[PDB]
């Protein structure tokens, strides 16, 4: 939850589209 | 070990002085403004043996009463006072305050305001008839002419309360208005009567009186003094370390 | 600190600059009343009384 | 207590006093008034030999703190309440370069005396193990 | 009675650690605007007392209580920020950064001095244990 | 996990980094007409809260969320733009330039001050461990 | 007590 | 009677 | 008294006022 | 004996 | 499988 | 002891990235190489180097690639290098990007240096254990 | 092999010609 905690799950990929799909 | 505290006091009060100077510079365009003076007082610590420690305290000793430059605006309600003269307004907390801002405004109901503070006349706050054209004379007299009426029917309505007070008799309140000092209040009374010797010019607004040369010199001096205090702090900080770490 | 004091000063002069730019852009407009910006200092802080 | 310890401690105290005087002077380079309304006159310490029972060699003691006799600086501010009949406000005669150099030299002397005291203490610690 | 130096210097170390922690907490929140309750962060400071029970001559040092620092709250004119006053006067903590940095340095130096005291005292206790041998 | 001073100062560093990132993103998007979709960019703000903590007296800084500023979006008369409304005013972000530079400077100086605090504490930390040996 | 020390573990864990 | 250590008690306090 | 000497009477509380 | 140490003594002065 | 560092991977490009 | 290998790999990788950035800056205005082809900008590829099976590790430079970014075209028909339309291919070097790459690589280089210094001190101190 | 490994055979000489 808090930024800097520990979780057993990898974060989702960081996608940044230029146009709305 | 306690010279670090002397230098820290010097640096903190230099920061306070810089804050005062920056606040003065931020109001270079404020109408009818009085700059806050700054002075570093020295407080000598009184112990028994060698008072070799004297600290610094920043102070603001009143304000600057030198008039600024008058901008000529072709409007009858912008007025400028004589040197060391003050317009009287009813303060925020139902009290009396003095100011140099001659930017008198009117409302839909016809009452005169300065910065939203109603102006005080001989008979109390001055109220002008609703929606009238207003002219201010050279001694505080106010004339009102109804629109679309012969100018012959113009008639005076009241007189502004103009007072005279020096810097020693005047101290700035936290709301930006100037008031009497207690020592001046004891001599000149709680309320200052109108001074008839003050001439007022209609159509000119008084600006601020901050001096750029003094402000720039003060900023340079503050920077250099702060650097010197930091050097003193650093010099004291190494010596104490060595001393303890070694003589243990 | 002094930073925000001077930042408020900078914001006031930019405002005044925007007012002047608006006044100068409306030179040829018919029936335009010039805008004049006035400024006020905020609350004074008393740290120690005289 | 111990002689060399007495000497080094007295000298550390003297150099600390000089450093404090210099720091106070540097703080008050621009001070215009004190509590009574008199100008701040720069302070300087007086060093004297502490060899009262030790012939002509001993530690250093600070005899006194005295106001420097250099003439006070004068600034023309006739509106200042502290201005005299001629309109001159008296400002301190603190020399910035002198005070900075005093701080640096006092720091170096302080460190030298600390090193001397440490070496002497180590020498007595080794003396404590004589013949063994 | 060299054992009491352990208690004295340990209390001093704990008190200086608490003072350094409080100073660092004040420094790290100089730019804060909000607390957990919505109140502005108030700069806090410890109070040092002699850790001496009634009838004890001299002891170490102890932290009596943590108190809010007495200073006017720094007023900022930002009547666009969601947190504001009636006239848009955002209240920011009264932290004096120079004071906090000097406090941190002083706490560190006093801490190190107490550590030296503890070290030399332990060395002396070992000697003393090697009295006749 | 972390020592209390480490956690406080590291939280301060992370919070200042987040504030600097928000300022940089605002300064980059100062002239953006449309965002990912078609809506104008809105200047972001970061809100500092004090980590309540069990101690309360000592606590670092956390950032609850990045809020979107509520200020009059700048209107520029460009009727030819597809994003112009019925009246024809395209919306430009409310990012002020001076405020963001001041924010960048302040965030940098808070970051460096917290770095100095950590650097000062470290020597005392390493010197504590020599007490036992 | 009320204040945890600087050298203590995260009171906030 | 102790007091606040450091900055608060080493800055020139108000008269009263 | 000589600084660094020993006296049976405590030193008086010292003060540094701003205005006399 | 001795006098003011440092800046004041190691500065040229009028003869007196 | 990390890609190019720095400039190329920090520029907005359409996915392919 | 593996930390020496990890941090040395990091230092080598950042040095390679810095050299590629310097090469890009040097030939931003270059026209031709030893052959008749233009200068295509270079970029290193960072990967995670874990020789054993424990997922993570140091960084390694798998390859140096030429960005597929389009080539700048300048109209110079008198140049023998020009194509049928009189255009010459000039490199697509991003100046600001390469300067930022230089500075960021320098900072990462120093961070790895500091890590190496600290862990070297710790490994020197662990030999003192109980003696 | 690996850019920083150990081989027994010397690396071939590297030359930079102006034109090929």
């Amino acid at each position: 939850g808090v930024p800097g905690a520990l979780s057993n799950q990898p974060a989702p990929p960081n996608e940044a589209p230029i146009a709305t799909p | 070990d306690h010279a670090i505290y002397t230098a820290m006091g010097a640096a903190s009060q230099t920061l306070n002085q810089q804050a005062v100077t920056a606040s003065n510079l931020a109001n270079a365009s404020t109408p009818g403004f009085r700059a806050q003076l700054n002075a570093l007082r020295a407080v000598p610590v009184d112990g028994l043996s060698l008072a070799t420690r004297t600290l610094v305290t920043a102070s603001t000793p009143g304000a600057d009463m030198t008039p600024g430059q008058l901008d000529y605006t072709s409007r009858p309600l912008d007025v400028a006072l004589q040197q060391d003269g003050w317009l009287v307004v009813q303060a925020a907390d139902g009290a009396e305050g003095y100011t140099r801002n001659g930017n008198i405004q009117v409302g839909p109901t016809g009452q005169l305001t300065i910065q939203g503070h109603p102006v005080i006349g001989e008979g109390g706050p001055i109220t002008v008839p609703e929606g009238s054209e207003i002219t201010i004379a050279a001694d505080g007299t106010i004339s009102a002419l109804n629109p679309g009426d012969p100018p012959n029917t113009v008639a005076p309505v009241g007189r502004l309360k103009l007072v005279k007070a020096e810097g020693n008799e005047v101290q700035r309140s936290d709301d930006g208005l100037f008031r009497l000092t207690a020592e001046a209040q004891a001599e000149r009374g709680a309320v200052l009567a109108a001074d008839p010797s003050i001439r007022i010019m209609s159509g000119v607004l008084e600006g601020s009186n901050v001096k750029p040369v003094e402000a720039m010199t003060d900023m340079i001096a503050n920077a250099r003094r702060f650097e010197m205090q930091m050097k003193v702090i650093t010099s004291v900080d190494e010596n104490e370390g060595r001393a303890n770490q070694l003589l243990s | 600190s002094s930073l925000w004091i001077a930042k408020t000063g900078l914001d006031a002069q930019q405002t005044n600059m925007d007012v002047i730019a608006n006044n100068l852009a409306n030179v040829s407009t018919n029936g335009f009343k010039r805008q004049r910006a006035v400024f006020e200092d905020l609350l004074y802080q008393t740290i120690r009384q005289p | 207590l111990l002689n060399i310890f007495d000497i080094a401690g007295s000298a550390l105290a003297a150099q600390s006093k000089r450093l404090n005087v210099a720091a106070s002077n540097l703080a008050n380079a621009d001070s215009v008034t004190g509590p009574d309304g008199q100008p701040y006159r720069a302070k300087q310490v007086v060093f004297q030999v502490d060899a009262a029972p030790g012939q002509a060699t001993g530690g250093v003691k600070v005899a006194s703190v005295i106001e420097s006799q250099a003439p006070e600086k004068l600034v023309y501010e006739p509106g200042n309440p502290l201005a005299d009949a001629n309109g001159y406000v008296k400002m301190p005669n603190v020399d910035v370069v002198g005070e900075m150099v005093n701080t640096m030299s006092a720091s170096r002397s302080y460190q030298a005396n600390i090193e001397v005291l440490n070496t002497v203490k180590s020498m007595m610690l080794k003396t404590l193990t004589l013949g063994q």
